[PDB]
């Protein structure tokens, strides 16, 4: 079996910078009849399947932008992106495409770094349909921000909460390279109506001072 | 024009067997090798094997020998894979890829998810996230849906069946302490828009047959 | 835009006297440089591997033991998509159908070939 080692395991660049990815095979990947190195590079964006960028160590698939180039031979290859793009955010895998059993590398994740951008905070009250069902879900949404690290705390009637709300995050935007977080505060209908003021306090680098967005139950 | 599509039960009990199927359209189905690839989050891609529809030829990865089994029926341009004595390790997104005269695996299906667990399937509850004043920032407003208590993944959520795409953030699911998944799908639009625009989130959870269409508007106050 | 080719064989059985040599011809049409391709033969009944050429070399460790040091793949006009399976010290156990094939990446066609081993005496 041939093993493939990708490196860096992940790197961050800004739009327009050159990026170079490593993949080093444990064996030769040369077909003697073609006198060609059978290695492939795939791009995998979040959610969809892998995309094929280059095969034969250095041949571009139809459509793939010329800023993408794969060179190498022997047991060592490299993928280079002349001028990085926002939409280039994804995971890059290299693959022994010549000897069975076929094998892919561990991948090199490519992050897109940028400047700061403060969260567009939005708060959501439990729908009327969910209450009738015993539980209460409150949603505080941080829209399109950067960096990713940011605190989001729930205060009910000014009472800090704990282990009662979980958050989710998105991979970077393919166009502005930003993030969006959803901190969902879950309660009982019992506890939902047993308080008055609900709110979330967001603390981010693009915010001079913590932002708080609230509403009063029953509105 | 060449395109593959995968499908197969998304939830199965340990020590059982699942048969994911791969449908191919746009070519002479019988003369191109079909590849089967496993993939799970904490890992990358795994090659399982391949099969030549028609001839009926097979080539499996040593580690998957006995585990997996391929076959196909020219009658429907469908290639099948049957994994057996399923384990949590067998929990992942399986793909099938095909190729051409110059490349093997340039074409990949959408892949389907499969989770092994002695637990039962749940249909989501879809609770709208109403646009509002406390949801309006600038001439921009945020609305959305809240897909709750479904298991196992995945769910496919869209808005207006496609009449909307930009500004749509569908969050990665999360594991609720109840053992079920939860997800919110938001999309921001013009404060103006809201008054004339039909804003509907199309939720879909095949592992349950669920196909809900929840219209999300401000109110009827 | 389709290197998709049809594989062609004898079209009629191939004859050989016992204990003799045998040559099975196989080619692709349109013909093209089948040097990098994978070419091979299977012994009809249980698909045993008679001979396998891949990545430029004969894969000897990949043929049925019964055929070791008994075959050869004529590669004179392989760049024409032409080759031939040659077999030594023929025996009746060689009588029957064979299957030749070329694999062009994800493409692969085959042709059926048959061998008649006739008895001199």
């Amino acid at each position: 079996d041939i093993e493939l080692t990708q490196s860096p395991s992940s790197l961050a660049v800004s739009a327009g910078e050159k990026v170079t990815m490593s993949c080093k095979s444990s064996q030769s990947l040369l077909n003697s009849g073609n006198q060609k190195n059978y290695l492939a590079w795939y791009q995998q964006k979040p959610g969809l399947p892998p995309k094929l960028l280059i095969y034969g160590a250095s041949t571009r698939e139809s459509g793939v932008p010329d800023r993408f180039t794969g060179s190498g031979s022997g047991t060592d290859f490299t993928l280079t992106i002349s001028s990085v793009q926002a939409e280039d955010l994804a995971v890059y895998y290299c693959q022994n495409d010549h000897s069975y059993p076929l094998t892919f590398g561990a991948g090199t994740k490519l992050e897109i770094k940028r400047t700061v951008a403060a969260p567009s905070v939005f708060i959501f009250p439990p729908s009327d349909e969910q209450l009738k069902s015993g539980t209460a879900s409150v949603v505080c949404l941080l829209n399109n921000f950067y960096p990713r690290e940011a605190k989001v705390q729930w205060k009910v009637d000014n009472a800090l909460q704990s282990g009662n709300s979980q958050e989710s995050v998105t991979e970077q935007d393919s166009k502005d390279s930003t993030y969006s977080l959803s901190s969902t505060l879950t309660l009982s209908k019992a506890d939902y109506e047993k308080h008055k003021v609900y709110a979330c306090e967001v603390t981010h680098q693009g915010l001079s001072s913590p932002v708080t967005k609230s509403f009063n139950r029953g509105e | 024009e060449v395109k593959l599509h995968e499908s197969g039960a998304g939830l199965v009990k340990p020590g059982a067997s699942v048969e994911i199927s791969c449908k191919a359209t746009g070519y002479t189905f019988s003369s191109f090798w079909i590849e089967w690839v496993k993939q799970r989050p904490g890992h990358g891609l795994e090659w399982i094997g391949e099969i030549l529809p028609g001839r009926g030829r097979t080539n499996y990865n040593e580690k998957f020998k006995g585990k997996a089994t391929f076959t196909a029926e020219t009658s429907s341009n469908t290639a099948y894979m049957q994994l057996s004595s399923l384990t949590s390790e067998d929990s992942a997104v399986y793909y099938c890829a095909t190729g051409n005269t110059m490349v093997n695996m340039p074409y990949w299906g959408q892949g389907t998810t499969v989770t092994v667990s002695s637990a039962s399937t749940k249909g989501p509850s879809v609770f709208p996230l109403a646009p509002s004043s406390k949801s309006t920032s600038g001439g921009t407003a945020a609305l959305g849906c809240l897909v709750k208590d479904y298991f196992p993944e995945p769910v496919t959520v869209s808005w207006n069946s496609g009449a909307l795409t930009s500004g749509v953030h569908t969050f990665p699911a999360v594991l609720q302490s109840s053992g079920l998944y939860s997800l919110s799908s938001v999309v921001t639009v013009p404060s103006s828009s809201l008054g004339t625009q039909t804003y509907i989130c199309n939720v879909n959870h095949k592992p349950s047959n669920t196909k809900v269409d929840k219209k999300v508007e401000p109110k009827s106050c | 835009g389709s290197g998709q080719f049809r594989v062609i064989g004898p079209g009629h059985p191939i004859r050989a006297l016992v204990g003799d040599e045998a040559e099975l011809p196989c080619r692709i049409s349109p013909g093209k440089n089948a040097t990098g391709m994978e070419v091979g033969w299977y012994r009809s009944p249980f698909s045993r591997v008679v001979h396998l050429y891949r990545n430029g070399k004969d894969q000897d460790a990949e043929q049925a033991p019964e055929y070791r040091g008994r075959t050869e793949l004529l590669k004179e006009s392989i760049g024409e998509g032409k080759v031939a399976l040659r077999i030594q010290n023929v025996r009746f156990s060689d009588e029957g159908g064979y299957t030749c094939f070329f694999r062009d990446h994800s493409y692969q066609e085959e042709a059926a070939v048959e061998l008649k081993v006739e008895d001199p005496f």
